[PDB]
RNA sequence: AAUCGUACCGCAAACCAACACAGGUUAGUUAUUGUAAAGGCUGUAUAAAACCAGGAUAAAGGAACUCGGCAAAAUAGGUUAUGUUUUCG
């Protein structure tokens, strides 16, 4: 069968799996945020907007 | 306040003329009123939403009053019952348009056929007069 | 307003099987005089159809249908042609035109034909005996004569009862259901007002 | 001249199936009668010239049978009325050659050849066509030859009503 | 267009247009617009639009080839055509 | 009675497939006896090579084809007196 369609977008799934509230809920996620602050990435999470 | 709006720009409705908001191409039921080129802020706002295709006999409809009497007492069945009632209301708007479009097509076809008959009659009458002249000229 | 053929023997009929024109010259002349003279033929005859081609055809069918309803037994096409012309005057010219009208009636079950019985297919094909036609007082939904219609209805009635109970036994609705579609809009309301005005006038 | 092919009738295929091929040629023939001059590609023009000549022949016939055939070709009532009344009288004496074709070079985009198709006797004609009936000198070998071979040669246009029809009407009235 | 532009240039300099000969012509590469087009199975190819410069030089009394083209008149349409006046009675004689 | 959604695409040239991709994509509704209302859409210029692909017709023979009736063709449908086998349906 044709492959290459492994991404099926879903807004609710994206926020629950990779959101800021999720990253701040565990020690390992908090360490991930610090690593991205140290490298100086402009956007920290897929969930961020102004 | 009236129940239904009566002053519509029918050139806009059929599609020959552009609306007051050209960016909207297919108005929703509640967007027809403000897309009308003849919109005026002095006219009172109707108490109900109807499209231009609705018949004047819809002013005596009271749909939510009947729905309350048929309301199931079980909330789980009530939610599904309400969902189908909203589906019924929305579909009724597009039954009117379909009847509107079919009804006008029949009237147009009748008028076009009538014009076709008249044109042929004039052409045949003109030729007959020409034919008569030929015989008269030859004596 | 029937028109005569150039031979002045019959009227031309409005259908694609008519190969004779209508004489329309202001003076009456024999065919032989002007046909071989070399003059343009359009000066003497009209080869085209009338502006009311479709309406005339519908009127002729009604005359044929009404006459059959007045008959009490099946008759031939020749009798139909003579009967209509005698009642109203010279309005039909050939039996082929009447046959074409009858075929339309047969298709929509406004009339029926009585066919003979033959021992072999080849005898039926080669037979030349004329056919007999009747008319239904009202449009039916089955083909054939009233005896055949009754037989067909009986078979249909049995099938309907068979299907309805089979559906009930297999947990289906005995009678199919649909939703009522609203077919009354602003256009229909204006048509009704127009109809009343015409009726009043 | 128009080339003859191996298919039924010897017509062009116009790069189309037979069903679409007939729908196209009927439409163009209707427009030729309406406007009397059209510019198109060489292949469509060659086919239209031969098809157009045969459509005029039906109009000259002026019979019920001819009208039935033409009623399946022409698309508009006004164009069909003109064919039997106006064009029929125009080409009474002309024996063939009612349409002419002149080439006009190549197009711009696809560089296809083009041509102009027109009727051969009217106001606005590109050229002046020869008379429908050729005059014959009174003291020429041509006159003697035609007498020996075809005593019924036509030298001048004939009236709409010949003397025999006129005489009959006079006697009747 | 280049030929016409060059001749206009020659006249401004004071040369006789009736003695001009095409003595030099060549092309030169311009700036290209690069692009890509997809292919089957995830491969890719090039999609380039090319451009070129043209240079023409005209000189007087330069060595020239002897080629010459025959010229004929086009189709005569209008009142200038008189094919309809032909007398066809002569061809019946001997 | 506040607050958020309301444009446009949505079997698709605008979403998932690097593409204007012959692929993938949920629910609700509509005309039509042998047909089919509304609505929607639209192809550089020709032709009388070999060869290739998808169709049509074919004298006499009728599996002689081939690893193999592969492919193609074929009255294909319904009701039967009687007989056979059954775990008796
Ligand atoms: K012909
Ligand atoms: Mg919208
Ligand atoms: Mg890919
Ligand atoms: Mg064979
Ligand atoms: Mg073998």
């Amino acid at each position: 069968m044709k492959r290459g369609m492994t991404y099926q977008p879903s807004r609710k799934k994206r926020i629950n799996k990779h959101g800021m509230e999720k990253r701040l809920g565990t020690e390992d996620g908090r360490l991930t945020i610090l690593r991205r602050l140290e490298k100086g990435r402009w956007r920290l999470t897929v969930d961020m907007f102004r | 306040r009236p129940i239904m709006h009566k002053n519509w720009d029918w050139e806009f409705v059929v599609g020959a003329k552009a609306g007051r908001k050209p960016a909207i191409q297919r108005p929703k039921p509640h967007q027809w009123y403000y897309c009308n080129p003849k919109y005026s802020a002095e006219d009172p706002l109707p108490t109900k939403i109807f499209p231009p295709h609705a018949p004047p006999t819809a002013e005596s409809l009271d749909d939510w009053a009947k729905f309350r009497k048929l309301c199931p007492k079980d909330p789980v069945e009530a939610k599904k019952f309400r969902k189908h009632f909203v589906r019924f209301l929305n579909q009724r708007n597009y039954d009117w348009r379909t009847a509107f479009e079919r009804g006008l097509a029949k009237e147009v076809a009748v008028a076009k056929a009538a014009q076709r008959a008249e044109d042929e009659t004039k052409r045949q009458e003109a030729w007959h007069a020409y034919r008569t002249a030929v015989f008269e000229s030859a004596l | 307003r029937p028109a005569l053929t150039p031979s002045f023997s019959r009227v031309s009929d409005p259908w694609t099987g008519e190969k004779e024109a209508k004489y329309a010259a202001p003076y009456r002349i024999p065919e032989e005089v002007w046909k071989n003279s070399g003059a343009p033929k359009i000066l003497f005859q009209d080869p085209w159809n009338s502006p009311d081609y479709d309406e005339v055809r519908k009127k002729h069918a009604v005359l044929v249908h009404d006459y059959l309803k007045q008959q009490s037994q099946p008759i031939n096409v020749q009798t139909i042609l003579e009967g209509v012309n005698k009642t109203h005057g010279l309005v039909l010219g050939t039996i082929e035109y009447v046959t074409s009208l009858l075929e339309n009636m047969l298709w929509h079950d406004m009339a029926y034909v009585v066919k003979p019985v033959f021992s072999s297919p080849r005898k039926a094909k080669l037979s030349k005996i004329p056919l007999l036609y009747g008319a239904n007082k009202y449009q039916q939904v089955f083909r054939g004569t009233p005896k055949e219609v009754a037989e067909r209805y009986e078979a249909a009635r049995a099938k309907h009862i068979k299907v309805a109970f089979t559906r009930l036994r297999t947990s289906k609705t005995p009678q199919p259901f649909r939703r009522r579609t609203d077919e009354y809009s602003h256009v229909q309301a204006s048509q009704s007002a127009l109809g009343l005005a015409a009726a009043a006038a | 001249t128009v080339k003859r092919f191996l298919r039924p009738g010897g017509w062009n295929r116009l790069n189309r199936p037979v069903k679409e091929r007939l729908a196209l040629i009927k439409n163009m023939a209707t427009q030729l009668v309406e406007k009397e001059r059209i510019r198109t590609t060489l292949s469509k023009a060659k086919n239209l010239q031969r098809y157009g000549d045969k459509l005029i022949t039906l109009g000259k016939a002026g019979t019920r049978e001819s009208w039935l055939k033409a009623n399946d070709i022409v698309r508009t009532d006004r164009e069909l009325h003109k064919l039997f009344t106006t064009l029929a009288l125009r080409y009474k004496d002309r024996q063939g050659g009612y349409v002419r074709l002149i080439r006009a070079g190549f197009r711009r985009g696809d560089a296809a050849p083009v041509a102009i198709v027109e009727l051969v006797d009217r106001e606005g004609e590109l050229r002046q066509a020869r008379p429908a009936v050729t005059p014959v000198p009174k003291f020429s070998v041509m006159r003697w030859v035609k007498q020996q071979l075809d005593p019924k040669f036509i030298s001048e246009p004939a009236p709409l009503l010949p003397p025999l029809v006129r005489d009959y009407l006079k006697e009747q009235n | 267009e280049g030929l016409e532009h060059a001749r206009k240039d020659a006249e401004e300099k004071g040369l006789d247009p009736k003695k001009l000969v095409v003595s030099t012509v060549y092309t030169a590469k311009g700036k290209y617009l690069r692009g890509f087009q997809p292919m089957g199975k995830g491969f890719a190819g090039r999609k380039t639009t090319r451009k070129t410069h043209l240079r023409i030089v005209l000189r007087e009394n330069a060595s020239v080839l002897p080629f010459a083209a025959q010229v004929v008149s086009p189709s005569r349409v209008g009142g200038a055509s008189q094919k309809h006046l032909r007398d066809i009675s002569v061809r019946y004689t001997v």
